RNA sequence: UUCGGAGAUACUCGAGUGGCGAACGGGUGAGUAACACGUGGGUGAUCUGCCCUGCACUUCGGGAUAAGCCUGGGAAACUGGGUCUAAUACCGGAUAGGACCACGGGAUGCAUGUCUUGUGGUGGAAAGCGCUUUAGCGGUGUGGGAUGAGCCCGCGGCCUAUCAGCUUGUUGGUGGGGUGACGGCCUACCAAGGCGACGACGGGUAGCCGGCCUGAGAGGGUGUCCGGCCACACUGGGACUGAGAUACGGCCCAGACUCCUACGGGAGGCAGCAGUGGGGAAUAUUGCACAAUGGGCGCAAGCCUGAUGCAGCGACGCCGCGUG
RNA sequence: GCUCGUAGGUGGUUUGUCGCGUUGUUCGUGAAAUCUCACGGCUUAACUGUGAGCGUGCGGGCGAUACGGGCAGACUAGAGU
């Protein structure tokens, strides 16, 4: 029982967004997230990021675990590697 | 086992008790032994049941307290006297019965009530 | 980095919920009774009503008569419920 | 279904967890029959051996060490006693 | 190399030991009348494995054994015996002394006390690994974080007085055990209380809430989907493992109901997806796949995933366009 | 049917007091979605999305004390003797 952080699917069927979430692993997909930090867009422009970029540092600070495509939305944003910086 | 004689149904049917009013097999026949077909009422009875008390019904002797000789010399005693309600064409009323019945059966004919056995003897 | 260790976190605690009341009697061993005083309106009509509870006000050393207004606070539990303890005399029964 | 590998590996472990703490509560009833005789040095070594058990064993998983904290505090204060 | 049988050499790998999880996720709402739920507080002697993070450790050994081989049993289920074997398995040495215990002390509490030093006792693991042949994977006790959970509590949320006397484990204390933990939780002794018309005990009815519908709103009705919370898993009961179980796909007992059998003796639990039957006025495809998402193991690739994601049926219901 | 009287309800003039109630402020809380409003996206709509509002409500902290209430006390017309 870590904390993640996941792309919650929302919306329309065939026009979702994803909702960025602070979550434990044992949650369900729409869980009651920890705290949302910002949002993502498949479509529209090319890998939408609209991300705070303010609280993610605290909570990896913490130890919280992103997967895959959010490792690759906080590289685009840079905060990955500011955060590591 | 004659008349006035009260004795437990080792079965799932609802009876829970009958008194015995008349063995068959040849008139004035006076004591069943295993095997042997009795008439009989129901006195108590499981409420919500297959049988009412006042039904009159047909039930075989399975259980003989005194000792009935088997032919090879050894003897069979239970505790207790009890019979299975059955249906006049070989097809016992309910689907199972507690605990072991006697083997002298062959003579009875109805070979399933030894196939419901637990165990026979 | 340090060879040490992490100090401590500054935790600050809560609060003990404190409620003013009437002795009723110490006929318990260790533990009297008292008449916990409220107050709370209708949720519709309004109407200002008065709420009388129990409480179990668990002590080491009964050092109260009956009438008196006493302090009570809650704590961890200790017997049936047991959450109320004497604090403080006051207010004395004529 | 193929997952009895559970069953079995739960029979071991509970096998000599609850042997290991029958030991444990023999070596106890022998503590407090040396409170109760009065031979404090003896309860004295005993009680260095439950030390080299219970520990032993919350090392090994058995307790979460809170038993192992009111056994041995509470005893070694009837200890104190007698 | 028999030319259709060998050499694990090995990528791979049935089977197997060990590790993770299997307690999440999915479904349903019978029971439950407030323990639960909601809301808000406390939780100083409430826990909190897998994550992040600072610190220290990161050593020495033994024996057995499954697997495998031989072998017995039974129809099978399934099992005995003998051989044979390693290990991040088991076991014994500390080779940490934070921490656990006790004494004493220091800084600092009323919130039943936190930090910190000394005295005496005092333990624990860890391991080694394959590999990118050292890129990496790791492993142990701790500090504190973070998460989640537990405990307690105020207040609130049906009907019935044609149920008003309920209460000796009850009420309170001492001591002891036990518990992750305060706690008649348990328990020896002692005391005789405690609840109650500011509705006890009891009956009936019911999963609760965010919320849905109505209404001008106050309120009423409702709480179905979705979402959160709680309980249940053929019925009942109990416990282990475990960081954490009532746990649909785990065991054990009991019981019911089905099924198998060589009749001796055994096996099973769709209130999970779909599906069948029944019931009834009536409620769907034995659908495709894991692409993204989601979860787990694993260094990772990769594997699984009837959850999520897509499709099919009914004008089943909203919105929207035609039938010039 | 009438009266009495218990619990409960209610309670005159007034000094000062506590500030419980109430009020005002502030912090936290009141999840999201849903609802209102405003934007924006699916060819529009429904729908989804963004944001604000709403979240009527609790605790904590902060000021006053009117009124109510409690305590301490007084006067007197109330009532009574």
């Amino acid at each position: 029982m870590a904390v993640k952080i996941k792309l919650t699917r929302l919306g329309k069927i065939r026009n979702p967004q994803y909702r960025v979430a602070v979550a434990d692993a044992r949650t369900r997909r729409d869980g009651r997230a920890i705290e949302v930090i910002g949002r993502y867009h498949p479509k529209e422009e090319p890998s939408l990021i609209e991300i705070n970029s303010e609280r993610a540092q605290y909570w990896l600070s913490v130890g919280a675990q992103p997967t895959e495509p959010v490792l690759k939305l906080l590289k685009i944003t840079g905060d990955w590697q500011k955060f590591k910086g | 086992i004659q008349q006035e004689s009260r004795l437990k149904v080792a079965d799932n049917t609802g009876a829970k008790e009958i008194l015995c009013i008349r063995v068959l097999g040849g008139s004035s026949r006076r004591y069943a032994g295993i095997g042997d077909v009795i008439v009989a009422t129901v006195k108590d009875a499981i409420p919500g049941g297959n049988v009412k008390r006042g039904d009159v019904v047909k039930a075989v002797v399975v259980r003989t307290v005194k000792e009935r000789r088997r032919p090879d010399g050894s003897y069979i005693k239970f505790d207790e006297n009890a019979a299975v309600i059955i249906k006049p064409d070989n097809d016992p009323r309910g689907t199972r019965i507690f605990g072991p019945v006697g083997r002298e059966l062959r003579e009875k004919r109805f070979m399933k009530i030894i196939s419901l056995a637990p165990e026979v003897l | 980095k340090g060879p040490k260790h992490t100090p401590r976190t500054p935790k600050p605690r809560g609060r003990r919920k404190t409620r003013i009341g009437y002795v009723v009697s110490d006929k318990m061993q260790k533990t009297i009774v008292v008449e916990l005083e409220d107050r709370m309106r209708h949720p519709l009509y309004g109407k200002i009503i008065r709420t009388t509870k129990k409480v179990k006000a668990h002590d080491e050393d009964s050092v109260a008569g009956i009438g008196d207004r006493v302090s009570l606070m809650e704590t961890r539990p200790l017997s049936a419920t047991k959450r109320w303890r004497l604090v403080e005399i006051l207010e004395k029964a004529k | 279904k193929s997952q009895q590998k559970r069953n079995r590996t739960n029979e071991r472990a509970r096998l000599r967890n609850k042997a290991v703490k029958s030991s444990l509560r023999t070596a106890v009833r022998a503590f407090r029959e040396a409170a109760h005789a009065g031979d404090k040095a003896k309860a004295a070594e005993l009680l260095a051996s439950t030390n080299r058990k219970l520990d032993k064993a919350a090392s090994k998983g058995v307790i979460h060490k809170n038993q192992a904290a009111n056994k041995k505090s509470a005893l070694a204060q009837a200890l104190n006693k007698l």
